[PDB]
């Protein structure tokens, strides 16, 4: 179809165009509750690790999706292996706290603490980019921090999520034709 | 007496993608309120449909411009979404996370010359078996559209998913020397004045595209 | 309603399991996207 | 065969915080009967509303006197629930478990002066953002009351929660130099013949402050 | 009714769970507060 | 108080035949769609009833020739599903992953030989307990059919299962000397002019064969 | 359908447990099967 250009109202032309026939799609892979929903491994501190989802790096699966929106929202289960026990303070908590017990405390269970948090942050959403300063992000932006002797392993999983805004999603740059893989194959 | 029960081996381990939740340790807190905010989005294919964004084009520009010689192809390149040309669109930053694919793709064209510069051209899909065609004559028997400027400075294609399997792969297995699912061809037909002009294209799926099986492959 | 596929019901209330959300007073790109013209704008001709 | 199970990793440790319940083991204990005690109280919030406590002045005193001198801050201080002059209220002692707040905080003023000592007070919200006023005259611009002494010796004022997000935090960062929720500023605009009267000031809770996400954090 | 979440009911008889209260023959702190008075006491212009 | 419960010894460990399924890790995948292909088959003893495969004779060929001299057995070979004589056929292939069948199996014979070359035949099924027939007319008491050749080239015998017990091994134990089954014992009673011709043969599951108790023990 | 012996119904949904079949727009062997010829030819006598 011609259409303006100029408009940015979406043209959507099908197959139909020249005879072809437009066929159904399943589209739930896509969805994005669905697909940010499966943990993802991040570096942790020794001890003491603030949850913040912008700790997941940037390339992979949930890091690249997260960062494609600019406000989001969502509940978090954490997987952590530990050494003791393992404290978790919600959002605001002076640091200090993390070594009160009363605080959700999980006595040591082998092999990992699996744990579901609320979101807690005083914003009604928060945003992987900010421009106050200009890198930095407000330090209200975390879901709480977590401390036990020695924290070997954290995984993140966010639960029920809302993104808003796109922003760019970027595949690798092939610097030949096409980006050429070993592919698993029999 | 109490209830009796196996505890079955081989089950139980943490899985990184299992169905189901955690316990939960902290109840009752309540949210500020986010009913109504602006922009959100719910699959990212709505936003993949309706947001062309730029192909890379030699040079690393999203146009082609009018060539003014003998040679009427102004841009051939893999119909995969690891090629090169589509290797900055947010389609190909999504397909990535993916193993297959199907339906259509759409190309748009905006001619950006001036009044007085007009010219006409032919966009082709060529498939896989036989070399891509070299010539508009040559690329005239596939599947194909052609179009002058005007008033509307855009034109949107609709490419085909045509395949001997039902889904396709979003990557490209380093053995494939030539592209398993063909080239899009465009050519130049001619152009009255429009030397140097640019005709600058996108590229967003279309009302069938489907993208499935999620992967994780380092890749950024 | 994501990743989740166990039929039967959570043992905690929902007050436990999840926050609770409040209110005030694919929503926008949803919108966006069926709005998409599909059409022709020419004359058609065979 | 018996019901299988899986006995999932990550779940089962002892949570300090958990949402279930030991179980028993010394059955059927009736308790000596306690219905209709006085003086029960249900949520922490009821008391800090009905029970209004000090405010804490310079030199450890719980109101402030009247000056006779050009200057007529009778005091200014941070609008935080951490700030010294809350210190030894009950709503900062309560304010210390949780993380987060919204609402209003109900000042209250009692006159203690004579019946032939009189005055006219002012005070006012100074929200973040710019000083807080130094004068009677530069702080008219913000919310503000004025009110003078009578056959009534009180007077209350409600200061408002107004904030960028939805809730604040009951501490203060060690980062946070200027406070983050603004000040308030209490003024004498004169006065005949009060001088060494005090004022004396206490502060609630309003009817919408609420206290959320409860935190132990050493403290006392 | 404090701290729990379980949908489920408990499977120990509420006897044995807690102890149980006997009668003879947020009260106080609730009524006071209710009772505060929110008006004004002047005369209001404007 | 939570649910208790025994978790029992003996009970547990995985078994590589157990009648449960694992749990499953990544949902929601559709699969291309598959119905109406052809060539579905759902019991492997309706291929083996509807498909009869060849016999092998002496030689590695499918079929005996008509002999000119005194002697008339043109085959005899125990009634095992074991037997040389069945170890190509399809029916075999099946048999060794079982350890019981019973019910029929039928026997095939096609006539190859030109239009003026006849023939009469005898088949007869011996059963275990005395040694099986060497001529026609020692046979003739057993349970038997004769046919010749004309228009139709075919002729199918269905073997009857007759033992004391209600199933029979399909393997063959190293100390069975005499088949326990029995002999299918195939004559020539006459022929004009067929010297050199072939008759060949099959066999299929009949009706009500049956083989129960799945077993895998190296073989191939 | 295969070799499986639970009466109760799995804890997963089928959605999760198993791919999904899609359609478009013992079949053959057993049609070939039931419809082998088991007669005689010949006339028959006694």
């Amino acid at each position: 179809t011609t259409s303006a250009g100029e408009s940015a109202d979406p043209v959507t032309t099908t197959v139909e165009n020249y005879g072809g026939e437009t066929q159904i799609q399943r589209r739930q892979h896509t969805d994005v509750s669905f697909i940010m929903d499966r943990f993802v491994k991040v570096t942790p501190q020794n001890q003491i690790n603030i949850l913040d989802l912008m700790q997941v790096p940037s390339h992979t699966l949930v890091g690249g999706l997260l960062r494609a929106s600019t406000y989001y929202f969502s509940d978090l289960e954490i997987a952590v292996k530990h050494e003791g026990d393992l404290t978790w303070v919600p959002n605001g908590a002076p640091e200090k706290a993390l070594d009160n017990t009363t605080n959700p405390t999980a006595y040591h269970k082998a092999p990992l603490t699996r744990l579901a948090l609320p979101y807690t942050a005083p914003h009604r959403v928060l945003a992987t980019v900010y421009n106050g300063e200009c890198r930095t992000l407000p330090t209200s932006f975390n879901y709480g921090a977590i401390k036990a002797t020695r924290v070997t392993e954290l995984l993140y999983r966010m639960k029920r999520a809302e993104t808003y805004c796109p922003r760019p999603l970027l595949a690798i740059h092939p610097t030949e034709a096409r980006h050429k893989q070993k592919i698993v194959a029999p | 007496g109490i209830f009796p029960v196996a505890c079955s081996d081989g089950y139980g381990g943490l899985v990184t993608t299992d169905p189901k939740t955690a316990d939960p340790v902290y109840g009752k807190v309540f949210n500020p309120p986010r009913n109504q905010l602006p922009g959100r989005f719910t699959n990212l294919l709505d936003v993949a449909e309706a947001c062309p964004t730029f192909l890379r084009f030699e040079g690393g520009v999203p146009y082609v411009t009018t060539k003014t010689d003998s040679d009427r192809v102004l841009a051939q390149f893999d119909m995969s979404l690891a090629a090169k040309h589509m290797s900055n669109t947010f389609l190909a930053g999504l397909a990535q996370y993916y193993t297959q694919y199907s339906g259509t793709i759409n190309l748009h064209f905006m001619f950006t010359g001036p009044t007085d510069a007009k010219a006409r051209y032919m966009v082709a899909y060529a498939p896989p078996g036989m070399e891509p065609p070299k010539t508009p004559e040559a690329a005239a028997h596939c599947i194909h559209a052609e179009w002058d400027t005007g008033l509307n400075s855009k034109f949107t294609f609709s490419i085909p998913y045509l395949s001997a399997a039902d889904y396709t792969y979003t990557a490209s297995d380093v053995a494939e020397t030539t592209n398993v699912q063909g080239w899009v061809c465009l050519f130049q037909i001619t152009h009255g004045k429009a030397d140097g002009d640019a005709l600058v294209v996108l590229a967003s799926a279309g009302k069938d595209f489907e993208l499935r099986l999620p992967v994780d492959a380092r890749a950024e | 309603s994501g990743n989740t596929g166990s039929i039967i019901n959570n043992y905690y209330m929902q007050q436990y399991q999840n926050s609770m959300d409040t209110q005030l007073g694919n929503d926008w790109f949803s919108k966006l996207a069926s709005s998409a013209f599909s059409g022709l704008f020419g004359a058609l001709l065979a």
